[PDB]
């Protein structure tokens, strides 16, 4: 029980700003070897409040964008701990009820292309990513009332390949939900905005391959074609690169994405 | 690297008059060099920007912060039968998270609105406009907006903070009632679900104490009071 007692002490040391930075670092490294880290973080005194403190204390560095590497590394250790809480079966719902993702949206809204901001955004996306991996309808319903779709769309267009991939995966999970599909297809303005962005991404991928990103883009289109109205608009505006052999070569390994692309085409008849 | 310009007390928020002494006018601004008169329309464009944004920003910030702060405070003080510690901590956290959300919410709308106001003021007073003076105008309105955004925000943040406290009090009325009811039946309030979980599942070293929260564990909440985003922290004067 020697290494586990080492964990309890860092957790206690998160409360005080003097020992917190160090405890952030050490705990963020152990989160794949401590399965019950999340409820311990959640259910201990002042811990979640300390992580929120870390988040809010870099708000002044967000606008104007003066965030440094060290600031970004520190807050991302905190975000890494919150991702752990977002993933766990025992803490997910309470995490959600406490509306903690909302204090991350100011990070997702940043547009600075420096590496401290890109890492900040990627790590924030990772928390939302952890949430939707669980496949809870409660998660999707929360995301739909909180307007994370425009945030994700801006990133899907302009982020690093990694950030674009996580952001598209989030959109994918929302779309896969019946309520999410209905929401995005509810008005032509909403559907058009999404289709427009997916269309831009397809163009960019034709110049710079990303298997992972292309896969999620294709899944989004495929899911969109489950909606009769979307199906009609897609017949008209589906990117030509998704019809010809532009991507044949990068796909010949990926049977799954090929199959999906195949059904997408078949659906549009 | 940059610290905040103002302390909480440096800005009086009871009236829009609190803004005037802190307004800053870069004397090198080309539009100002050419017509030093236009400096006279800055204060009012700023005051009207704040006046149009303060209540939506205050309302939205409190609304975002409220739920998060209620849930966490309820959770942390679940085995605390006293309402005193809970109320203070909730106060500190709510005031802090509200100020933070307020700062995030109003900055870009302030820039836009201050810039818009200054241009229209500029374009009305002098007088008439010109392809090389509208360029000085939009240069001036942009830079002035930038230079006065922190002050305008601080004003609105402080307005939000002052209002936040009593809203949290109202939100936690039932929690205070739980603890008050229990004491009248001659017992300490302890959330049964939390009592059980803490006793059965939480490691001794990090357990919430039925017997009370060690003063050292309260460091988080004291820090919320000490360090509010957008303002200089507090000290021992």
């Amino acid at each position: 029980a020697a290494d586990r007692e080492k964990i309890y002490q860092w957790i206690n040391e998160l409360s005080s700003p003097e020992t917190r930075e160090n405890a952030l670092l050490e705990l963020s490294k152990k989160r794949e070897s401590v399965p019950d880290l999340a409820p311990m973080l959640w259910h201990s005194f002042g811990t979640i409040a300390a992580l929120l403190q870390e988040i809010v204390n870099i708000y002044p560095s967000i606008n104007p964008p003066t965030l440094t590497a060290h600031q970004s590394n520190r807050v991302c250790n905190a975000l890494a701990l919150l991702q752990c809480v977002a993933s766990h079966p025992e803490t997910r719902s309470a995490f959600l009820a406490a509306h903690i993702p909302l204090f991350l949206y100011p990070f997702l809204h940043t547009v600075s292309k420096t590496r401290p901001f890109e890492y900040l955004r990627l790590t924030s996306l990772g928390v939302i990513g952890a949430l939707v991996k669980t496949d809870e309808q409660e998660v999707i319903n929360f995301l739909l009332t909180t307007e994370i779709i425009p945030l994700c769309l801006r990133i899907m267009e302009s982020g690093s390949e990694l950030s674009k991939t996580v952001a598209t995966f989030i959109l994918q999970k929302i779309l896969l939900d019946d309520t999410g599909l209905a929401y995005i297809c509810q008005t032509y303005e909403r559907f058009s905005h999404v289709a427009m962005i997916l269309g831009k991404m397809v163009l960019q991928l034709s110049k710079e391959p990303s298997a992972r990103l292309l896969k999620h883009v294709v899944r989004c289109y495929l899911r969109l074609s489950d909606n009769p109205r979307a199906r009609e608009a897609l017949r008209q505006c589906l990117p030509d690169q998704l019809k010809d052999t532009t991507f044949a070569q990068v796909l010949k390994d990926d049977t799954t994405t090929k199959r999906w692309l195949a059904q997408l085409v078949k659906n549009l008849q | 690297p940059p610290q905040p310009q103002y302390s909480y007390h440096d800005i009086n928020v009871y009236s829009l008059a609190g803004l005037a002494p802190h307004i800053t006018l870069n004397p090198t601004i080309p539009l100002f060099q050419a017509h030093p008169q236009l400096k006279q329309c800055v204060r009012q464009a700023i005051e009207r920007a704040v006046q149009e944004l303060v209540h939506p920003v205050v309302d939205r910030s409190i609304k975002i912060a409220m739920t998060t702060c209620e849930q966490i405070v309820r959770k942390d003080f679940a085995l605390d039968s006293e309402e005193s510690r809970m109320r203070i901590a909730a106060h500190h956290m709510m005031r802090n998270l509200t100020a933070g959300m307020a700062m995030i919410t109003c900055r870009e709308p302030l820039l836009m609105s201050i810039s818009t106001n200054l241009k229209n003021s500029f374009a009305s007073a002098l007088r008439t406009a010109s392809p090389q003076q509208r360029e000085m105008m939009d240069q001036a309105a942009a830079q002035l907006a930038q230079d006065n955004c922190e002050l305008a925000c601080c004003f609105i943040q402080k307005t939000a903070v002052e209002k936040a406290g009593p809203e949290m009090d109202k939100r936690l009325a039932t929690e205070f009632e739980l603890r008050k009811h229990a004491r009248q039946e001659g017992r300490r309030y302890c959330d049964p679900v939390v009592l059980t979980y803490q006793a059965e599942r939480m490691p001794e070293q990090i357990r919430l104490k039925v017997g009370g929260v060690d003063p050292k564990q309260l460091a988080v909440y004291e820090e919320f009071a000490r360090n509010v985003p957008g303002f200089l922290p507090t000290n021992d004067l």
